């Protein structure tokens, strides 16, 4: 799914403890709120653990 | 699960509200399960964060 033309508040996503794994490889989650992007690609799927 | 937030350079609600290590930490971390020692079926709510 292509996300564009909006404001993303990743702080709530990070603050949700329901996520077992969260890893950002080119950025830090804290800095995300202060960093603007061109466009985002949310790719979803279900995998084995 | 928080046993990973303990290591230096980490971040999270534990690392941002209650207990935070330094980036240059020099020392040794030791951890062992104490479920049988300090857990009850009804919920040992004596441990807060």
């Amino acid at each position: 799914k292509r996300i564009s033309n909006c404001v993303a508040d990743y702080s709530v996503l990070y603050n949700s403890a329901s996520f077992s794994t969260f890893k950002c490889y080119g950025v830090s989650p804290t800095k995300l709120n202060d960093l603007c992007f061109t466009n985002v690609y949310a790719d979803s799927f279900v995998i084995r653990g | 699960d928080e046993v990973r937030q303990i290591a230096p350079g980490q971040t999270g609600k534990i690392a941002d509200y209650n207990y935070k290590l330094p980036d240059d930490f020099t020392g040794c971390v030791i951890a062992w399960n104490s479920n049988n020692l300090d857990s009850k079926v009804g919920g040992n709510y004596n441990y807060l964060y």
